């Protein structure tokens, strides 16, 4: 409740899902991309569509 | 949102709270209302799940 | 080089030799391809 | 107001910020 | 003579009669200055570009350097006899003499004003009220000077100021919430008031000498209060010193101004201003 | 002290007793609850659509 | 103490119309209460659009605008927070453009005395003082310590009254 | 043989902002004279524990500020980013070490309401605090734009100016050092 | 920008009445005007595109 | 032979304004967007001295309120004063100041775009406030801190108004920055400091001025916000405070005033030797007395300060008496540079001259106000509100309408027209006769200023009648200037001819009008004060020399 | 990090009660607008009525 004891650290509880889920992915999305950007080759390919 | 409806109960049927959160004690509430406010306090992290959910 | 240390330089004339003649190996690529359709 | 206005507000100028401000990093333009 | 100073009353003080006398010999020196400049830049309309001179002969000149050294000490000469007038006459006026003879408090409070008298003593020793009391003002936990003899001046009011007309006159000038103005249009002279004037080196309080004219002249508020700053319209009157003395002692017994300057045949309410209808509601 | 000041409805002449009224919170227009009083100028805003 | 569920109940029943912990958009809302306290938040501002939930004189009855229990759990639950005469002179000092004169700075109609204030007492002056009022600067903490205020408040009452 | 406008546009304005704090002393002094009947900390102690300690931190950035600005006259582009982070890193010292000094003196004495001195020390060394933040800012977009170009002559030029900056944010805190703490 | 007018009343302090009286009027006037606004900024950044061709 | 176009191209085509307006740096192109945009401040804020006039005229309090009177003084003290003069300072300064000088743009060209649109949004912050419930600021221009708290001036529209002023007052301190960079680092070869025409040196000194004076605002607004939105004890009369406002508002205050008087002093010493065919009498004499009056206006501030009980009296009288020196020698080079020269009196010649006439009242009215004892009775009366429309008219009516009519075949390539420009010049000075003249009479008897209602017994009724008759003369006056600019702007006879006033002085009159993107085609050879009339005129070399100095 | 929809703030759904802030999310918000901008346009062809809500 908002007079107790414990507020301070239940107040911080669904942030530290937040930045604890959502920055791994982020993470994991970052370095995905930068292996993207740095390592994997970059090509210029063109495909006629018959359309 | 298949996580959150392993919790919420959609009817609208009157019952009072007696639950954990304080201010809404002995309120006349639908079921939805209930277990909506089962998610936010009385599921581990189930206020996470709501909010990403919204955004 | 790092953001605080360069490298020995020989090791910068070839990662700039390599890297404006890559870029314009991507630029007449398409102007070779441009060409082909008209 | 605490209801759908300033989260209203705070999903244009973070969310979708960060979601088209990544896509530019990820994209070209051309 | 009175069309010479623009605009301005006869002053009631002796120290405001030797301020018009410095304003007559200030406009007049400036209106010989003014007529001067004019005399040159109309002069020059009878230099227009006429039909006599097919190619141009202008007598182009720029350094001109015995005449710039004459027009700058003959401006300094102006300024250096008309400074010493205008240090003198700031010396003769705020004089600080310490018999006050009488003290009148004015606590511009927020849109009107609250005159009160303080310790009244006579060249004669006659009156001597002595003794306007600090017990209200120990309450207050300030610095404003209450007194027994106030006046409260109400929006319908509109509080008359009586004062004697031959002796020195004090004005300790505090405020309540804002900087107000005082100024009386016959008193040659301002000292608008301040909030804490002790806290901010202001001087806080004047004299004028006395009042060497009878009536009922106006007062105004100048520095500006807030929404009804135009509506501070407070009246000051100058009874006889005989005619004085009956008044405190038929106030000290306890009426008001509609009733203590019925005692002493005037006007109850004021002659030169009024009540405002749209304030009033 | 604002009692020459009301007008009646031509229907609704005498449904008053003694300076009390009775007007529904349900209001006219999407039927919100109007309870907003403003009390110096009397008018029953309603936090909905703003009657 | 202040029942917590009967101030929730209280809230969404005379108050969620105007505040969502928002304030109303018509004219100016009351806002979120700044120190929110029984003192401050408990004392009505009947003065301006807001309607005066408390009546005077009023004897129990089941319409009413206010329950001094339903005042005090409302008070409450808004508060989550997750020399008599020498004291009336300094108000008139540091309120003298205003009080002084028993007058109202915004209003000359509008007054200080018990008639302008209905059903006022000690407590409700201490509070619309302590935080000041919708339209006037709180005094706690920021401007006056609590002997000025309870001389100011003291001194206010006491001319009103008389 | 050209006085290096940057350089010049710089200082012209870097004048301004002594009379931005000549407006602040001015509040500082007035609420001295005219209002300090003892001395001014009435209840509250200005410590120089964690105020000379968080001094001579600026001090010594301005020592390596100085070092980054002869490498971008030198034509070292990394010298010029070492002893900016350097810079970086002590001028954010400054910014945590008065930042804990505020909450010091908030939970135990003067806020910023409720105290004539409160609002004279919050104000005079509060807009110096925003002009470090500020400075700080102008690092990260100065290192970062050493990054995307060849470290031309003007990105040494953006280097001196940047370096202007903040000897002005270090002696104008001299000015505040030795007006606060010892002229109490 | 209307349906929050009431917290546009509140905060931005503007008042609750003439929110809708911007909005209504504004209704019919202000697409009114970024139709100008914008066909004659679509064209005058074509525009700037012939300059860069032109002279480069 | 020699192929052209009959008349030249009225409106461009679609679309070549509205981008190249957003992204722009030309400074040619600013400079006549503070024009533009400071003459819808002169008419927002103009209009409102006309529902101030009429309220005044009839002595009841008939359609404005009581505190719709006193905010819309502020709003109309604001807007004349900050959003209309001190940006037409810098909006000549864009205009002129790369021309005169040898410069193909201002030192920092996105400082120059910065400058404005600071002004620009900042000046549609303070005049916001109209849209706020509780109106705009409803204390005065000056804003003294008892009136301005948080409880005596509660609405927002006040807040608004101060930071209002700090964006605006961001953006005429990066536009000074310009200002002196420009002068001093982008001159022509053969330019030195001296040979350069003087509002170039108005420029350059009112730039040292807005240095001094706008972060000292800057830091009081920031002072007073602390005071109002936070809760602050700066500014409080119990510790300084209300005499602190009164030092750090007119330590900004008069030195404001001398950066709205000088640079249009410097217009017109531009217009003289054009229209009478011979130099600046006395040239660095004009170079030394604008650095003494750089000088001498910021340690006379206190000159606003007689009668609000104590301040050092004899400094603040005998500083702001020696003001009074230098401007009285920058009459002397006025009227004797247009002495022996042969005159001709068009539209920028007459605008300068009515400054001469009208801007000599305000100055002796200002050394009658100089000293406390003649101040002790008017300071705040109606014979201040005569004294700065007799100062303030005649450096940015009388003087800007010289630099508009001067500026405009240059900017633009079309001679703005002279039957209606002479009709705008007395629809403006006889309707000034009747407006402002008649207040030293109606202030020095006993009308102080703003106030909004008196009392018919007192004798002030016939006397603001007239000088309501005459404000609306001086806002008809605006109405043939308009259609003379909206008329001549693309219509009006062209000027293919890179001097259209003959006689022109500075480096700006040997380029074509309108100048290229960079000003200059071919840079004559500077060898004297003025570069255009060696250039166009190679006979006159011997005389500029031996027929000088008498 | 940033709350979205506090429910338990403002209590169940109880048509006696009021919410002084009742405004949809942002991809409905320019319905209630629709709803506040039209003026009270109503008809009565016959006996039978037509509301503002026509004009939605
Ligand atoms: C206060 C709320 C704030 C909350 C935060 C929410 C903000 C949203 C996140 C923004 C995400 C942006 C993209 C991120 C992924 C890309 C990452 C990347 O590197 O790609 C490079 C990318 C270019 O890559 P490229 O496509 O390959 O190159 C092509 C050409 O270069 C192309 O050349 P060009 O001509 O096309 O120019 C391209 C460039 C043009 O360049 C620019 O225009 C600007 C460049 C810098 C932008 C970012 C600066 C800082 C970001 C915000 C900082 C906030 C501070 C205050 C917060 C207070 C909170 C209390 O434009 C862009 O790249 C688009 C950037 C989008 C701007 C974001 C606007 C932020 C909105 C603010 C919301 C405020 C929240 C209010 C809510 C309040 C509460 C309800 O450049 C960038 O985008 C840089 C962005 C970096 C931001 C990340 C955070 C910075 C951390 C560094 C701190 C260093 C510490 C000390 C270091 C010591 C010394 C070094
Ligand atoms: C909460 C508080 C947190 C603190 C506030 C957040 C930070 C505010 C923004 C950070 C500013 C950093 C900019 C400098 C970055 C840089 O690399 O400098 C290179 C730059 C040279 O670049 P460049 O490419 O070679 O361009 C020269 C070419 O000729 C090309 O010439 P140009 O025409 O293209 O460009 C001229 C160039 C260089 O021109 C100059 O050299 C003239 C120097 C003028 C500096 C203007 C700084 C504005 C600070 C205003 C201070 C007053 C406070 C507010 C009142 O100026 C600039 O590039 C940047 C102009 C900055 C405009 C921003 C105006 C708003 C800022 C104030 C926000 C305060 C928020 C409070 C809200 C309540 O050097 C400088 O700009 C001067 C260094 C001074 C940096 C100190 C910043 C002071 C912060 C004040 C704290 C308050
Ligand atoms: C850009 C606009 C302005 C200019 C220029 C200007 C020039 C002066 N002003 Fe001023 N001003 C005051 C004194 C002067 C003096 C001495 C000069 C000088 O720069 C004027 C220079 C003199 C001349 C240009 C004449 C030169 C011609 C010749 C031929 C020289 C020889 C003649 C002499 C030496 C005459 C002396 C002999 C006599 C017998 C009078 C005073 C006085 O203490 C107040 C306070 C009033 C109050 O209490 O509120 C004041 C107030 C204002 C205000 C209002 C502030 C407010 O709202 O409170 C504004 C807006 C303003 C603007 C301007 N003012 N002025
Ligand atoms: C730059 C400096 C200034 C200029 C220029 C100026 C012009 C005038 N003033 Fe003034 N002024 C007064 C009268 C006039 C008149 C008749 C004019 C004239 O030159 C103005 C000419 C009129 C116009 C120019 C209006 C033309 C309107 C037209 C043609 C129609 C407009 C149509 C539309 C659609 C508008 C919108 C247009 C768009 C483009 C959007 C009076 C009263 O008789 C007071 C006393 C208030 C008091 O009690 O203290 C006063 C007070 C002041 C104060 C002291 C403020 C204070 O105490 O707080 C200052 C500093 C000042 C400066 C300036 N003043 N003036
Ligand atoms: C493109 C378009 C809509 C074409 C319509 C075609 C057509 C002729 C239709 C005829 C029918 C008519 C007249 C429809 C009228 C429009 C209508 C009533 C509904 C259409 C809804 C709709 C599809 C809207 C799309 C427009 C839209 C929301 C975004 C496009 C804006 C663009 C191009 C880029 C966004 C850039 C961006 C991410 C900015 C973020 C930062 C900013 C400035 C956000 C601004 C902002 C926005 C945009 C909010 O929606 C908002 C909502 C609630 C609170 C705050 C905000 C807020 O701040
Ligand atoms: C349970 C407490 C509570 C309820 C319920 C409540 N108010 Fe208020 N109201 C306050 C308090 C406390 C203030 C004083 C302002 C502040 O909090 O700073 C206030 C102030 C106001 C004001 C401003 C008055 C002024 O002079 O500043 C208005 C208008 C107002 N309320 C309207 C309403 C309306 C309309 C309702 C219901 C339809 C309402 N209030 C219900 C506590 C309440
Ligand atoms: C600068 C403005 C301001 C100052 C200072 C101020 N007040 Fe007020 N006060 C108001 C306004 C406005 C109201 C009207 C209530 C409202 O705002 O809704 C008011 C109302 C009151 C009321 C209620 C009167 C009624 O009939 O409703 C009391 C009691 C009061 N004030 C006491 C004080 C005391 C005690 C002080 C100082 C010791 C003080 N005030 C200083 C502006 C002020
Ligand atoms: S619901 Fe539309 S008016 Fe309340
Ligand atoms: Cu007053
Ligand atoms: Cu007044
Ligand atoms: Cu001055």
């Amino acid at each position: 409740p908002f007079g107790s004891e414990g507020e301070f650290l239940y107040s911080l509880a669904t942030p530290l899902y937040g930045l604890t889920f959502g920055l791994s992915i982020l993470s994991i999305g970052i370095g995905a991309v930068l292996f993207q950007k740095k390592f994997i080759p970059e090509e210029i390919s063109v495909q006629d569509r018959h359309d | 949102g298949v996580w959150l409806t392993l919790f919420f109960d959609p009817s609208m049927a009157h019952v009072t709270y007696d639950g954990v959160y304080q201010p809404l004690r002995g309120v006349q509430m639908s079921r939805a209302y209930e277990t909506a406010l089962d998610i936010s306090f009385e599921v581990r992290g189930g206020l996470f799940v709501r909010q990403v959910h919204h955004w | 080089g790092s953001f605080l240390f360069p490298d020995p330089a020989v090791e910068h004339e070839a990662l700039t030799e390599a890297a404006h003649a890559s870029e314009h190996k991507s630029l007449t690529a398409l102007k070779e391809h441009q060409d082909r359709i008209h | 107001g605490f209801g759908p206005a300033p989260e209203g507000m705070a999903m244009w100028i973070i969310g979708m910020v960060a979601a088209i401000g990544v896509a530019m990093w990820i994209g070209s333009r051309a | 003579s009175d069309a010479l100073a623009l605009g301005w009353p006869t002053g009631i003080t002796p120290e405001a009669k030797l301020n018009r006398e410095l304003w007559i010999g200030s406009v007049i020196a400036s209106f010989a200055v003014g007529a001067i400049v004019w005399g040159l830049i109309f002069w020059t309309s009878a230099f227009h570009r006429k039909k006599a001179t097919d190619t141009e002969l202008p007598r182009q000149f720029g350094y001109n350097m015995p005449l710039e050294l004459t027009l700058t000490v003959i401006p300094f000469l102006i300024i250096s006899v008309l400074f010493y007038f205008t240090v003198v006459v700031q010396e003769r006026m705020m004089h600080k003499d310490p018999n006050p003879e009488v003290v009148i408090d004015v606590t511009a409070f927020q849109w009107n004003w609250k005159f009160g008298y303080q310790k009244i003593a006579f060249a004669d020793g006659s009156f001597d009220y002595d003794g306007a009391d600090p017990e209200r003002k120990e309450a207050m936990t300030t610095y404003l000077n209450f007194d027994k003899i106030e006046t409260l001046g109400t929006s319908s009011e509109i509080p008359v100021l009586v004062l004697p007309a031959g002796k020195r006159i004090e004005f300790v000038l505090n405020s309540a919430d804002v900087i107000h103005g005082f100024w009386v249009p016959e008193f040659l002279f301002k000292r608008d008031v301040l909030p804490e004037p002790k806290a901010n080196n202001s001087d806080n309080v004047f004299q004028v000498s006395e009042i060497q004219q009878t009536g009922a002249f106006v007062g105004r508020c100048t520095e500006m209060c807030g929404t009804f700053h135009a509506m501070m319209n407070f009246e000051v009157r100058v009874v006889e010193p005989n005619d004085f003395k009956a008044y405190i002692d038929q106030r000290n017994a306890g009426k008001t101004n509609a009733e203590a300057l019925a005692a002493i045949n005037q006007p109850p309410l004021a002659i030169t201003t009024e009540p405002f209808e749209s304030r009033r509601g | 002290a604002d009692m020459h000041r009301v007008i009646k409805r031509k229907g609704q002449e005498s449904f008053n007793f003694g300076e009390l009224f009775a007007y529904t919170k349900v209001c006219s227009h999407l039927g919100c609850p109007s309870s907003l009083y403003e009390q110096q100028t009397y008018r029953i805003l309603c936090p909905c659509h703003q009657s | 103490s202040a029942l917590l569920r009967t101030g929730k109940q209280l809230f969404e029943t005379s108050c969620v119309s105007c505040h969502g912990a928002n304030l109303q958009g018509v004219p100016d809302r009351g806002p979120s209460l700044i120190g929110t306290g029984e003192a401050a938040v408990y004392f009505q501002v009947s003065t301006g659009r807001m309607p005066a939930m408390r009546g005077e004189a009023q004897a129990p009855s089941k319409p009413p605008h206010f329950d001094e229990s339903q005042i005090d759990a409302l008070g409450a639950y808004v508060q989550a927070n997750g020399d008599v005469a020498r004291g009336g002179d300094l108000f008139r000092l540091n309120c003298a453009s205003c009080h002084n004169f028993t007058g109202k700075g915004g209003a000359l109609s509008s007054g200080k005395y018990a008639p302008d204030l209905g059903d006022a007492n000690p407590a409700q002056i201490y509070t619309a003082m302590l935080t000041g009022p919708q339209n006037m600067p709180k005094f706690s903490d920021r401007q006056l310590t609590p002997d000025e205020k309870r001389d100011i408040v003291a001194y206010v009452r006491e001319s009103a009254e008389t | 043989n050209r006085p290096n406008m940057v350089s010049v546009g710089t200082i012209v304005w870097l004048s301004s902002e002594l009379m931005f704090f000549a407006g602040l002393f001015a509040m500082y002094f007035t609420a001295r004279a005219q209002a300090g009947g003892a001395w001014p900390p009435e209840p509250t102690e200005l410590n120089l524990a964690l105020a000379v300690p968080v001094t001579l931190v600026l001090i010594a950035s301005s020592f390596t500020c100085q070092m980054g600005v002869f490498a971008a006259e030198r034509g070292d582009v990394f010298g010029l980013r070492r002893w900016y982070v350097i810079t970086f890193l002590m001028g954010l010292f400054f910014v945590l070490g008065q930042g804990y000094e505020y909450i010091h003196l908030v939970e135990h004495g003067t806020t910023i309401p409720g105290s004539a001195y409160g609002s004279v020390f919050y104000l005079a060394t509060g807009f110096h605090g925003l002009h470090v933040i500020g400075g700080l800012v102008a690092f990260v977009l100065l290192l970062a734009r050493t990054k995307m170009s060849k470290f031309t002559p003007a990105q040494a030029t953006a280097a001196i100016v940047v370096s202007y900056y903040w000897h002005f944010v270090d002696i104008v805190w001299i000015a505040l050092f030795a007006t606060i703490y010892f002229v109490r | 920008f209307a349906c929050m007018n009431d917290i546009i009343a509140l905060k931005f302090h503007i008042s609750l009445n003439a929110t809708t009286w911007i909005g209504r009027i504004g209704m019919v006037v202000l697409p009114a005007i970024v139709y100008f606004v914008a066909y004659r900024w679509a064209i005058s950044l074509q525009r700037s595109d012939r300059e860069v061709l032109e002279h480069g | 032979l020699l192929a052209r176009r009959p008349f030249p191209q009225r409106l461009g085509p679609r679309w070549t304004l509205l981008y190249k307006l957003v992204t722009t740096t030309d400074h040619k192109l600013i400079g006549m967007m503070y024009v533009v945009a400071c003459f819808i401040f002169f008419f927002i804020g103009g209009l409102m001295a006309l529902l101030l006039r009429t309220e005044l005229a009839v002595p009841g309090l008939q359609f404005l309120s009581n505190e719709q009177y006193n905010q819309l003084f502020t709003m109309h003290g604001t807007v004349m004063l900050l959003f209309y003069a001190t940006p037409i300072v810098f909006g000549f300064a864009n205009l002129v100041v790369p021309l005169q000088i040898g410069a193909p743009d201002v030192a920092f060209p996105r400082l120059n775009a910065l400058s404005f649109w600071l002004f620009l949004f900042g000046a549609s912050i303070a005049l916001g406030g109209f849209l706020a419930p509780g109106g705009p600021a409803d204390f005065g221009w000056t804003a003294y801190t008892p009136l301005s708290n948080a409880m005596h001036s509660p609405g927002a529209g006040g807040d608004l108004w101060i930071f209002g002023l700090i964006v605006g007052g961001l953006g005429t301190i990066l536009g000074a920055v310009n200002m002196i960079t420009t002068v001093v680092c982008m001159r022509a070869p053969g330019m030195i400091m001296f040979r350069m025409p003087i509002f170039t040196w108005n420029i350059l000194v009112t730039s040292v001025i807005v240095l001094v004076a706008f972060p000292l605002l800057t830091s009081a607004l920031f002072g007073l916000a602390a005071d109002r939105n936070l809760g602050a004890h700066v500014f409080d009369p119990a510790n300084g405070g209300t005499m602190l406002w009164e030092h750090l508002f007119w330590f900004f205050g008069h030195p404001e005033v001398y950066i709205i008087a000088l640079p249009f002093f410097g217009i017109v010493t531009e217009i003289f030797p054009v229209f009478s065919r011979k130099p600046v009498f006395g040239y660095t004499t004009l170079v030394y007395a604008t650095i003494s009056i750089g000088a001498l206006s910021i340690a006379v501030w206190a000159h606003h300060l007689y009668a609000t009980g104590a301040v050092l009296l004899p400094f603040f009288s005998f500083m702001t008496f020696m003001i009074a020196v230098p401007t009285g020698i920058k009459f002397v080079n006025w009227i004797g540079t247009m002495w022996k020269g042969q005159l001709t009196f068009e539209t920028p010649m007459l605008f300068s001259v009515g400054f001469l006439v009208t801007f000599l009242l305000g100055g002796l009215t200002g050394v009658i106000l100089a000293s406390p004892p003649l101040d002790f009775h008017v300071t705040d009366s109606y014979f201040v509100v005569a004294h700065f429309h007799y100062v303030l008219f005649g450096t940015i009516v009388f003087a800007t309408y010289a630099g508009v009519y001067f500026w405009f075949p240059k900017m633009t390539g079309r001679l703005l027209d002279d039957r209606l420009g002479k009709l705008h010049f007395w629809l403006t000075l006889i309707g000034f006769h009747t407006t402002f003249l008649v207040h030293h009479w109606l202030g020095a008897e006993g009308m102080p200023r703003r106030y909004a209602d008196y009392l018919p017994t007192d004798g002030f009724t016939t006397l603001n009648i007239v000088s309501t008759i005459g404000s609306f003369i001086l806002g008809v006056s605006m109405l043939p200037f308009v259609w003379n600019v909206f008329k001549s702007w693309r219509y009006g006879e062209p000027v293919t001819v890179d001097d259209p006033w003959g006689y022109g002085n500075s480096l700006e009159w040997a380029t074509s009008c309108p100048p290229p993107r960079h000003n200059f085609t071919e840079l004559p050879r500077i060898r004297s004060e003025r570069p255009a009339f060696e250039l166009h005129y190679p006979h006159m070399i011997e005389r500029l020399r031996a027929e000088s100095h008498p | 990090l940033l709350t979205i929809n506090p429910i338990w703030n403002l209590g169940p759904y109880k048509p006696s009660q009021v919410s002084a802030g009742s405004q949809p999310d942002f991809y409905m918000m320019w319905t209630d607008g629709l709803i506040r901008l039209w003026p009270a346009w109503e008809f009565y062809p016959f006996g039978h009525t037509i509301p503002q809500g026509v004009w939605v």
